[PDB]
């Protein structure tokens, strides 16, 4: 207040309001989860997104005293190589694949089947640039027609190389084991695997634990302990 | 089918014809030109201020007409306009998106256009009798994500989307006045002329167009590239643009000749340019190169002349003042730097 | 956009009094506030200053020590509170209001005023013209006089040319010596270099009689001049 | 049977794109050669101005 | 004459080889050398976005004020104990205390710090500066609190039992009062650290993967042995000056042998940025990249 005069001296007061409210308001949005929801087609999105409901659309519900935060991106239509960076400091990377979706087949080919689809949306989401040290929680949606789609139809149709009992148990861990497969880092990243139940409990607590586990590595992290 | 085959042909043999006649009019090299006259010294600038405030990343500025104010966009969703003189935070605006892609300012100063990720575009008003800063109009219906915004006039604004097609609207109505369509990839940047009646748009087809405004049809249509365009602006004389691509390439094409001017590129950088802006004379060339640093080139000479090394991150916006005092830098380690 | 006040009248030599203004149709919560004091038959005076988020205080040096103002936020009011009621202390209150950024424009709306009657170093403003007849049609000129250098170092020139009518509250003409304010007409112009200025109106009308008055905001306190009577 | 309607629209605009007219590159240099020129002057970046009128300059603080 | 009377009582006086002060410059001049080395490592970065860099300089900082007053206490100490004024022998005490204080009020700090970061879930960073400095601010005002307290009234110049043999002119509460202070800082470091292992693999467990069973038995190792080097070289100077308490004089001879701990002292200085700073791969790679 040497050589401002009587008018620049509120402005600088006004700057400093301002610099306060920004920082009082860029400190309660540090403290939410960034999950970004991904999927192929008929996956099951929409029921998930029902599941542990409250261009973009965003989801806010909270569970145990912690904010969750979710991007659904289906409806953008748009090269992907040029808005995916916006993403880059998500927490978890939410992934829904369905697993009584093997013999049907894509409109766009006869051979191209439904499931190689998703196996290469996964490569390419797992080994992305920008996702080196982000997690993946990997979802397995509806399974309740699967058992009865493979107790008819053995699924040597969509991996003739399996030979297996043509039972529920060794193809859902042929299937598991195929897809985290797919993982090229194995020590940066972890991918988690689940199987959706009927109730919306154990998939809420089963996404609690792993974005628990995400946030307390990087915690470990942060503190120079390891 | 023959019809299919036949019309393929002709467009085939159109596509040698304008070829041959652009290649007809390409007699002599702009190094040639150029060769003869004194390089520019090398530009050192320093950072007078420093707008400390921002907490995320930092995605698009615009110079105000005034050559003293200007607003910048965050990923947590703000919008701020500065005082540069001074570092006086003027105003400062929430938003409702938080994934916003482009800003713009108005030539007036009364309002400010923001949108991105959302199809939709909001003007807010910033001369209010209230005091405060209220949305006044929201533009939607397009089907991808906004890419860059200009101000036409107080009631006139053109946007280009990722749905690969452009629009002009009526602010006062909302609804579209001119749709521009015939762009294969997406559409990133346009940049409005400076007598305000065309504009050139860069799509991620390594192409780019000049269109019409009063009639609203694709006029020009300029190629050479080799991956996305993430930038255009005009020259200051207003027959010239130049275009950034991710190949680590810039080029300058003339409107009235269908041909490359120059290009600007070097062995040692194999990052894409993320933003162009010229000089107010035109012999300086201010690329934004995502190395972590920028970079300044002689518009006229290709060789660099410069390097505003002072940031940790990407830069992703680059502006320039009217009259040419100060250039700003924002990048995504949510510092801007004003440099002189 | 509107200001009411109240808590004016007649009092005794002996009293403490409080006039309190309410702000609706704006943004209270950043505005700076401002009190003006005028005598009956007299000029007008500044009276307090109170800035946004209630930072900084000021007072006028007459009775400083005396008043006491406070600001509450999430009603939108103002208070000015006055214990020992002197002599001098019979006049009309006018509650301004104020916004400091770059390109604002300061002292805008000037309220309505309340009344109150007792029963019973600083740059000088004065403008030597009292009177001046005058037939609509015809241009008016008015000076008026400082005993410094209203320029600041930044560039700035602090002087509000403002328009008094009778039973009409005070409003902005001229902010910062060169530019006008909103909702009143390109007729009234006015520029002046260093220590005189000058008030200047090209075609005259009904409306425009009245008292004009110049004050000064280089630095505190808001000294105001004496003002020019145009009669028809 | 919309295709060929989307190659009767590509052709139309082939037409009108191959029936504009152009100029030697040698004058397209000459015109932003002599904009170069002729506005250096009121170029700050290019040639500093000195310290005096610079509106920038950092203050005692 | 003050000195050579409590220096006879004491019994150093009676009767009162420089391969063992050689080699003790020696080691003095490895921890200087390699703190300075680390405190210019951490000042040739600037990115300061992680509150632990202040607290790593901050211990260094203390460690480099450590050697250097421990320096001249070698080098000024040998044979001037007699032919100097009490006052500079005061001096070189109250430095001592003071060094060792920044040394063990930095760790307290870090563990701290770090125990509190690892409690909050937090998914970004809220970057609050107040505490940094807090803690930096009050561990160097306990260390020069308590290293100038016996020159503000606690002596035994005027008391010839009341005070140690180790030091002649240093009551025998005020080894006490050190003692305390040692323990409590020792138990508090503990107890932090011997609950973010607990946290870590309680979370885990609920979620068993590679990576996490990895990580908890790598945490496992780094907590034991960060606690283990700490407590190796601070037990034993402590264990003899609470003997020393326990004995009385001319009954110890043991005490005349106390500079061999001293220098084990010295030790925990060789080695705590060789844990806090090179057991981490985040800060390993800032060092050795530059
Ligand atoms: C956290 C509490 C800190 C305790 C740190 C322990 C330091 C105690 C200490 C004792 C003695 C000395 C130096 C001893 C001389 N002071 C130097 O040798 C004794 O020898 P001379 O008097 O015969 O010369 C230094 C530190």
């Amino acid at each position: 207040g040497c050589t401002l005069s009587a008018e620049d001296k509120a402005a600088v007061e006004r700057s400093k309001m301002i610099d306060r409210n920004l920082r009082e308001d860029g400190e309660k949005a540090a403290r939410e989860v960034k999950l970004l929801l991904l999927g192929a087609g008929e996956s099951g999105k929409s029921t998930i997104v029902k599941q542990m409901k409250i261009g973009i659309v965003e989801t806010h519900f909270t569970f145990k005293d912690l904010h969750f935060k979710m991007f659904d991106v289906g409806g953008q239509r748009s090269e992907r190589k040029k808005w995916i960076h916006c993403f880059e400091g998500v927490t978890a990377i939410i992934f829904c694949v369905a697993l009584s979706d093997y013999d049907l087949v894509l409109a766009e080919d006869e051979e191209m089947n439904r499931m190689h689809e998703s196996m290469k949306l996964f490569d390419s989401i797992c080994n992305n640039k920008w996702f080196t040290d982000t997690s993946i929680i990997l979802f397995l949606n509806k399974k309740d027609l699967f058992e009865e789609k493979i107790k008819k139809s053995p699924l040597t149709i969509c991996y003739p190389e399996y030979a297996g009992s043509n039972t529920y148990e060794e193809a859902a861990a042929y299937i598991q084991c195929q897809f985290e497969d797919l993982n090229k880092r194995k020590d940066t990243k972890e991918i988690y695997t689940h199987f959706t139940c009927a109730t919306d409990t154990k998939n809420v607590q089963f996404v609690f634990d792993a974005v628990t586990d995400v946030i307390i590595k990087n915690n470990l992290k942060d503190c120079g302990l390891f | 089918g023959s019809e299919l085959d036949q019309l393929r042909q002709e467009a085939e043999q159109l596509k040698n014809q304008i070829r041959d006649a652009r290649k007809a009019c390409a007699d002599a090299t702009l190094s040639q030109i150029t060769n003869n006259i004194d390089p520019v010294g090398r530009i050192q600038m320093r950072t007078r201020r420093t707008l400390r405030g921002h907490l995320a990343k930092i995605y698009a500025m615009h110079w105000g007409t005034d050559s003293r104010l200007l607003v910048s966009a965050s990923q947590d969703g703000k919008l701020i306009i500065w005082d540069s003189y001074t570092t006086n935070k003027v105003h400062a605006i929430p938003l409702r998106s938080s994934w916003v892609m482009t800003c713009a300012y108005a030539p007036s100063g009364n309002y400010v256009a923001c949108g991105g990720l959302d199809n939709i575009c909001s003007i807010y008003n910033l001369k209010t009798r209230e005091g405060n800063v209220r949305v006044s109009r929201e533009l939607a219906g397009h089907t991808g994500y906004l890419s860059c915004c200009r101000f036409l006039d107080d009631n006139q604004i053109v946007t280009s989307s990722g749905d690969t097609t452009c629009a002009l609207w009526d602010i006062e109505t909302g609804q579209q006045t001119t749709t521009f369509t015939g762009h294969t990839g997406d559409v990133m940047s346009l940049s409005l002329a400076p007598d305000t009646r065309l504009f050139v748009s860069g799509a991620c087809d390594a192409s780019a167009k000049l269109w019409d405004v009063r009639e609203g049809m694709c006029r020009q249509t300029f190629t050479g590239h080799e991956s996305d365009i993430n930038a255009i602006c005009f020259f200051p004389n207003g027959n010239a643009f130049a275009t950034g691509s991710d190949d680590a390439t810039c080029r300058l094409f003339d409107l009235r000749a269908d041909q490359e001017l120059m290009t600007y590129s070097h062995d040692n950088i194999i990052c894409g340019i993320t933003s162009v802006s010229f000089s107010k004379s035109g012999r300086l060339l201010l690329a934004g190169y995502d190395d972590f640093n920028c970079n300044v080139w002689d518009a006229l000479k290709a060789d660099r002349a410069g390097v505003l090394a002072g940031h940790d991150n990407r830069v992703s916006c680059l502006g320039v003042t009217d009259d040419g005092m100060a250039v700003a830098t924002g990048s995504w380690d949510s510092f801007l730097k004003i440099w002189n | 956009v509107q200001l009411v006040e109240s808590g004016g009248g007649l009092v005794q030599p002996g009293g403490s009094r409080k006039l309190s203004c309410s702000a609706s149709g704006f943004a209270f919560s950043s505005f700076g506030m401002h009190w003006v004091r005028q005598a009956p038959e007299k000029g007008l005076e500044w009276v307090a200053y109170i800035s946004s988020g209630s930072g900084t205080i000021y007072y006028a040096d007459t009775v400083k020590g005396r008043f006491t103002i406070s600001r509450d936020d999430p009603k939108n009011t103002l208070f000015l509170q006055m214990t020992s009621l002197r002599s001098e202390d019979t006049a009309m209150y006018y509650c301004v209001r104020s916004i400091y950024y770059y390109g604002s424009s300061p002292f805008d709306f000037w309220g309505q005023g309340t009344t109150l009657t007792v029963s019973s170093s600083d740059i000088v403003m004065t403008q030597a013209t009292s009177s001046v007849p005058v037939t609509p049609g015809e241009s008016v000129s008015i000076s008026c006089r400082s005993s410094k250098s209203l320029l600041h170092s930044n560039g700035n020139t602090y002087l509000y040319w403002f328009l008094q009518r009778p039973g009409q509250s005070p409003q902005l003409l001229i902010y910062r010596m060169s530019n006008l304010a909103s909702g009143v007409p390109d007729r009234f112009s006015g520029s002046g270099s260093g220590t005189a200025f000058t008030l200047t109106i090209s075609r005259l009308e009904a409306e425009d009689v009245g008292v004009y008055y110049c004050m000064q905001h280089l630095e505190y306190p808001l000294t105001f001049g004496a003002g020019t009577k145009l009669e028809l | 049977t919309a295709s060929i309607a989307q190659a009767r629209k590509l052709v139309e605009q082939l037409k009108m794109e191959a029936n504009i007219d152009r100029i030697k590159v040698s004058k397209a240099a000459a015109d932003l050669m002599a904009y170069c020129e002729a506005h250096a002057k009121e170029d700050p970046l290019l040639t500093p101005v000195p310290a005096s009128e610079n509106p920038f300059r950092e203050k005692k603080f | 004459e003050t000195l050579r009377e409590h220096y006879q009582y004491v019994g150093k006086l009676a009767g009162r080889s420089t391969l063992t002060t050689v080699l003790f410059l020696v080691i003095c001049s490895f921890i200087v050398l390699e703190n300075l080395m680390v405190l210019i490592a951490i000042w040739k970065n600037n990115k300061f976005h992680n509150r632990m860099y202040f607290f790593i300089g901050n211990l260094a900082l203390c460690d480099l004020l450590a050697g250097i007053a421990y320096k001249v206490n070698i080098l000024m100490s040998g044979k001037k104990t007699f032919s100097l004024s009490p006052t500079v022998w005061f001096l070189r005490e109250g430095s001592m205390f003071v060094a060792l204080g920044a040394s063990t009020c930095s760790l307290l700090a870090i563990a701290i710090e770090r125990h509190l970061t690892m409690i909050k879930m937090r998914p970004y960073d809220a970057n609050k500066r107040h505490r940094v400095f807090l803690l930096i601010g009050m561990c160097w005002l306990i260390a020069f609190t308590l290293g100038a307290l016996p020159i503000l009234g606690w002596n035994c110049l005027h008391n010839l039992p009341d005070c140690s043999t180790i030091l002649p002119l240093y009551s025998k509460k005020y080894i006490a009062f050190c003692i305390s202070i040692f323990t409590a800082i020792l138990v508090t470091i503990v107890i932090l650290y011997a609950r973010i292992y607990f946290l870590v693999k309680s979370s885990s467990r609920k979620v068993a993967n590679h990576n996490n069973s990895e990580r908890s038995m790598a945490l496992l190792r780094t907590v034991v042995i960060v606690v283990s080097v700490f407590i190796a070289c601070w037990s034993p100077l402590f264990i003899l000056f609470l003997i020393d308490v326990a004995c009385r004089v001319q009954a110890c001879p043991i005490l005349f042998k106390a500079q061999w701990f001293i220098v084990l002292a010295v030790l925990n200085s060789a080695m705590n940025p060789v844990i806090y700073t090179l057991a981490s791969k985040e800060m390993r790679r800032a060092f050795f990249r530059l």
